[PDB]
Formats: structure tokens, C-alpha cells, sequence
């Protein structure tokens, strides 16, 4: 019951909205694909 | 068939469960979006071809085609396709997931769950990974790995 619908082109948009931090994080990735924080 | 970014919808009412990338005739999304189920595209059907729960990635109709990677320096753009919104580009400088197997770029952007699978782009417009597998650091501050496969 799952279908796809086109949503746009894959393009860089010059002068786009800019936001978000850039944290540096120690992480572990387990067999289930789950990331977790490590110290 | 045409290249681009796509909504992944499910059928009362239609819900958007994810996003994916069509490129070189192969559809790319994250595994947790579809769990590997077949997809319909028009009258046609798209069948899973490769998948990996650890990478949380799946490709349809062919092998994974995206191989661009973050350069570790420049800003990137999340091409977020939120449910009920038109596609929009969010520019950001990625953080880093430091792991035993090396560094992975990560974007500190928190969009609705139906946006999982949205592509992250480099300055040349190449898909460097997909959005929506990551971690929470403190009070629902979600950070997504820039998840890329192997071509």
C-alpha cells in the first residue's frame, strides 16, 4: 500500500535558509542501525 | 523514473512516511521508512534490490547509486520534503559523529518524521547522504547522521 510521488529536483538553491548548529559528538552504531552517545 | 526527490506515501487517508531519491533509475531511501516493502510508481511496481539495516538504507530496481560524500569543511543543504509542504532547501554546516570507524558528518536539524530519507546535498548538487538516522543529545535536540551507502 506504499507509493511514491515526485516532489522536486535535486538542486542546490543559492541563498537558501541557513540554520542549525554543528555539534561534535562521540557516537556508537550497533547492529540494529541505532546510534547512541558514548563518553 | 525521472531523477529527483520523492515522497513515500502509504494507504483510509494517505500518510507520508518518508522521502527518497530517484537517480539513474534506482530509488534510494532509508530502510526504516519502507522496511523493504515493494513500492508502487504509477501503474508500475518497484521491488527492493539491496538493503542493510545497519546502514539503515535500501535501494529499489538496482544497486545503490549515490556515492558523493561531505568534504568535511563546506556547508551542505538538506532538501527537506516535509509532509504537506513543498520541498525546501535548508543550508547548514554539519557537525560530526566521531566513531571507532571514523567520522561521519551530521546535521543538527529536526524535521517531522515523514521527512526521513530527504537528501543532503553538496555545493555541486550531488547527494552526499540521506536524512533521518541519528541521536538526541538533550531534550529532543535531534542530530541526524549524513547516511551514505556504497555505490
Amino acid at each position: 500500500d506504499m507509493y511514491i510521488e515526485r516532489a522536486g529536483d535535486i538542486t542546490w538553491e543559492k541563498d537558501a535558509e541557513v540554520t542549525g548548529n554543528s555539534p561534535r559528538l562521540d557516537v556508537a552504531l550497533d547492529e540494529s542501525g541505532d546510534f547512541s552517545l558514548v563518553e | 523514473t525521472t531523477d529527483g526527490v520523492y515522497r513515500v506515501m502509504t494507504r483510509l487517508g494517505s500518510t507520508q512516511v518518508g522521502v527518497g531519491v530517484m537517480q539513474e533509475g534506482v530509488f534510494h531511501t532509508m530502510w526504516h521508512v519502507t522496511k523493504g516493502a515493494a513500492l508502487r510508481s504509477g501503474e508500475g511496481r518497484l521491488d527492493p534490490y539491496w538493503g542493510d539495516v545497519k546502514q539503515d538504507l535500501v535501494s529499489y530496481c538496482g544497486p545503490w547509486k549515490l556515492d558523493a560524500a561531505w568534504d568535511g569543511l563546506s556547508e551542505v543543504q538538506l532538501l527537506a520534503v516535509p509532509p504537506g509542504e513543498r520541498a525546501k532547501n535548508i543550508q547548514t554546516l554539519p557537525g560530526i559523529f566521531k566513531t571507532k570507524d571514523g567520522d561521519i558528518g551530521a546535521v543538527a536539524l529536526d524535521y517531522p518524521a515523514g521527512t526521513s530519507g530527504s537528501p543532503i546535498l553538496d555545493k555541486s548538487g550531488r547527494v552526499i547522504g540521506l536524512y533521518g538516522n541519528g541521536v538526541v543529545i538533550k531534550n529532543g535536540s535531534y542530530v541526524s547522521a549524513i547516511t551514505q551507502g556504497k555505490r
